[PDB]
């Protein structure tokens, strides 16, 4: 993990110099992103077992997968899916409130897609998943916050 | 997580957990102000030099005792250095939102490096006393009220 | 560690025997040494931070390795480089007051190399700090002092 | 760390500092009479015999109850063994500095051996004591100086 | 440690049942083994010292173990040698009043021979130690006393 | 260590000695009457049951009040079973010499079960003396010497 504002301080101080106007530029649109990154986390944070109850009940519930057979059949696997789920909106938050993927990367999408092909979860179904939180996620923030949020779960949806 | 934003992205993490009140209240007085900030790293890096000697100039006359008051500009030299390094390490805690740019660059074995250099320390803290002073007429009343606590920090390691 | 004493002392005992008149000649000579190990070890016990600083102040400052990029930057690195160097006069002093360098290669020349190599210290510039400790000892000490205080100061060196 | 000078710098190693003003004064009064320990050892070595079996005969004087004093000459020459081995212990912690070549190898689970063995104390008493004032009336005034504290050492262990 | 009668009552209240007449026949001729074998830890509780040293003085002594660079010099392996062969007399002597051999197995012979072979005992001096212990209580005690500690030292030997 | 040459060898080893004479003096004790204590056991094992009814018939009538004597025969069953395992329990006394066969199985906890129960603690009094009597009338002389001890103390813990 390295946020926006570490990965900028950081060379400058290898360097000894100060922030230069470009990278204190990119800083500065950082910090008018800010109060409503901020407010995304907010409303995510408080409303994140509704956000995944949402998410699950428009793209995998009501069908075969949560059917004798399914990959979300017993509960065991059920309640898998369900922590998966939150660890996708945890991690794409924390991305998006650093407005940067690499937290996505090596705690999330590093082994995972040879996890999820080993143990036989459908990386489709994930991704369809994936698909339908951002369609809640829009519905429930504000309007660039939830394109933000989109670009860090296409991240995890491409890395899987 | 050497910024404000990774710390709690840190804390948030290890606890398995989202973002508490207490963190959301944190990083919105952060960004509140976050155009102050961008503006009083700009103005500490535009006019370092002119903070430096007019700092230098008080501490001098302040303190005339110093091994920078020796004759030979090669010492002074190093200090002028080390009062813009200084200057340039309460910018990046401007940017970060914590002084853990000052911890962990400049006050991390500050002691041991002094004391064996042979600069004295109470030469030091009127050092950055009048750079804190001549950077709180360069800066603002408002940038001045970021910049202080990381000036303070600075100062009470010494 | 073993000092000279010891190492004379301890096979006598397993003999079971007394000094014969090899080992008690070769310590005969160290007990002639002596006073001038003890002087010179005085010296050193009380101008320690002296000796470090000169030895800094000729070998490593004023150029571009406490500049930023360099290893003795920032100043926890300066501060880890100034004890290193610490120890390195503590055991020499110690290894010389013993007349022995057993004590330098169960306390320092043990995985140091490694270490250095690891965390990226450049042993070039450690070596040229112990040259130039052994001249701020040429100048501070006496001369056949100086010349043990080389002795187990190459020892370090060549162990590096 | 069985020599002064090993000893010395253990102390001053767990303590994580130089060589402290008392541990020097400890090496310049082992050091300056280095030349009468050497010459003390190879006294102590060059006539061990004459030392045994002039003390064993004092002590037989003063103590004719002895298992050396049964006839058969085996428990004698045992007994003279030893008398020659103390003398070798004492030697040794002249040359160390301390008398720590006396508690490690001769007075640790001594008693215990003794009093199995059957050799009384109070005979080993007076058997140092005649060992002790030989070995006075043959080394000197000054390297007996050095040779005393670890003779009386050997003498109150019994 | 379970002793003889032990061993017997514990089975029987674990069934409920009395002592049958197997288990109390078996019982029955170790109470009249009985004042026998406190005769024989009587014997031996006041004499332990003198038959120690009489075990040492005919197996050990006068001969190289006991000179310098044998295990039984200097005096501190000496006292080390005999308080464990004051070990060895006295846990065979409750073996012997108990009739039972389990207090020689989680009380001295549990990694002893592991012990021995780190530290360089001569563990062939040990059993003809023990040897020599057998021969001097065939001295001092009666005619079955000696068999039965014979028996409880050659327990020790075979775990040696 | 229930019985009492194991609780002699724990004494003993627990202090790092040999055994001294006052164990030497109880296991002589315990030794010298051992063929009483086997006989004893084996005619205790051997008609049980024979004092169990002739210790319930002279207990009803000292003591017509019991639950016992309420008509049922299955608390009278468990009351003859009580009878009998607490003559078993002596007897493994008899055998270990010391009364923690009796302590450890039969009267740790026996006061909370038995008024959890709702046996009254009069009503085991006189069984327990009842059946004591019977057992005096038919061990011996001096087998119910051994045993004695053992009935008091169970009769004492009531
Ligand atoms: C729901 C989206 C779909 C689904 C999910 C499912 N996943 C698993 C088991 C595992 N899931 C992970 C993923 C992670 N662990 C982490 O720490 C992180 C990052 C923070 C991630 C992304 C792993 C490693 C496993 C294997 C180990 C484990 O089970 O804990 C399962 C269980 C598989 C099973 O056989 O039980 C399931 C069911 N499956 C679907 O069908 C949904 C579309
Ligand atoms: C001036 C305000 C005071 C003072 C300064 C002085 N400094 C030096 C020499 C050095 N100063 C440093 C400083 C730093 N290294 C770091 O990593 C940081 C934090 C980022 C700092 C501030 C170093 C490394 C040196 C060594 C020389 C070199 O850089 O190569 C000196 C010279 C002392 C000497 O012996 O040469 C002086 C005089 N002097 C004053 O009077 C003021 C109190
Ligand atoms: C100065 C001579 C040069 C230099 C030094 C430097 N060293 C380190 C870090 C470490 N130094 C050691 C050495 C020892 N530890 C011991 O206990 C002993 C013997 C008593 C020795 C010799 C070790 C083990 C480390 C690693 C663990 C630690 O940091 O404490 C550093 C720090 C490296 C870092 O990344 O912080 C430095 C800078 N480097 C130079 O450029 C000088 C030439
Ligand atoms: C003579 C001064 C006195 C005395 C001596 C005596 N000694 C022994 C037997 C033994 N003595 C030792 C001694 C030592 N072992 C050590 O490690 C050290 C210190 C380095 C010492 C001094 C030992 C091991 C023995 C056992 C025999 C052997 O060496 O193999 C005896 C014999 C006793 C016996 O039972 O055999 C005697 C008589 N007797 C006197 O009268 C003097 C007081
Ligand atoms: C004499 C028979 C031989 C001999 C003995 C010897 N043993 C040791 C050291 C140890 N002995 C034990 C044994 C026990 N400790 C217990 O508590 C018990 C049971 C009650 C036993 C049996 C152990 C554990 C040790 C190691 C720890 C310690 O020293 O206390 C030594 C000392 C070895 C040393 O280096 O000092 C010796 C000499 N050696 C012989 O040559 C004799 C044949
Ligand atoms: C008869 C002498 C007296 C008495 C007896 C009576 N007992 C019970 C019921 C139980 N008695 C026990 C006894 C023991 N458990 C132990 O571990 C021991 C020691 C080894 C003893 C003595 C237990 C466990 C029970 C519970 C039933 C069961 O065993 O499953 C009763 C029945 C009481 C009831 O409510 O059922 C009675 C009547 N009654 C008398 O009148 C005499 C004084
Ligand atoms: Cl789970
Ligand atoms: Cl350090
Ligand atoms: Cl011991």
């Amino acid at each position: 993990m390295k946020d926006t504002i570490t990965s900028l301080i950081n060379p400058a101080d290898e360097k000894g110099s100060y922030l230069d106007a470009a990278a204190l530029e990119q800083l500065n649109r950082y910090f008018q992103s800010g109060n409503m990154r901020v407010k995304a986390a907010k409303t995510i944070s408080s409303s994140a077992s509704s956000i995944i109850s949402k998410t699950v009940a428009k793209s995998l519930l009501y069908g075969d997968i949560t059917l004798p057979g399914g990959n979300m059949y017993p509960t065991r696997r059920y309640a898998a899916c369900l922590r998966d789920l939150t660890y996708f909106l945890r991690y794409a938050t924390y991305a998006m409130l650093a407005a940067d993927p690499s937290i996505l990367d090596e705690r999330v999408l590093q082994g995972l897609k040879e996890t999820y092909i080993t143990l036989g979860v459908p990386i489709d179904r994930v991704i369809q998943a994936l698909n339908a939180m951002k369609e809640v996620l829009t519905e429930s923030l504000d309007t660039e916050a939830s394109q933000e949020m989109a670009v860090y779960l296409d991240h995890i949806i491409a890395g899987l | 997580s050497m910024s404000i934003v990774a710390q709690v992205i840190a804390q948030s993490d290890a606890a398995d957990r989202f973002l508490s009140s207490a963190e959301i209240a944190k990083l919105e007085d952060f960004f509140s102000k976050g155009q102050v900030r961008i503006r009083a790293a700009q103005k500490l890096a535009e006019n370092e030099q002119k903070i430096v000697q007019e700092g230098s100039k008080r501490f001098w006359a302040k303190c005339p005792n110093t091994p920078s008051n020796k004759g030979n500009p090669q010492k002074t030299a190093l200090c002028q250095r080390d009062q813009g390094w200084y200057i340039r390490l309460v910018s990046y805690c401007i940017l970060a939102g914590n002084d853990k740019p000052l911890e962990d660059i400049g006050l991390n074995g500050m002691r041991e490096m002094y004391i064996s250099l042979g600069v004295p320390l109470p030469n030091l803290r009127v050092a950055m006393s009048c750079l804190k002073e001549v950077a709180a007429g360069i800066l603002s009343s408002e940038e001045m009220a970021l910049a202080a606590p990381y000036f303070d920090r600075l100062i009470r390691a010494f």
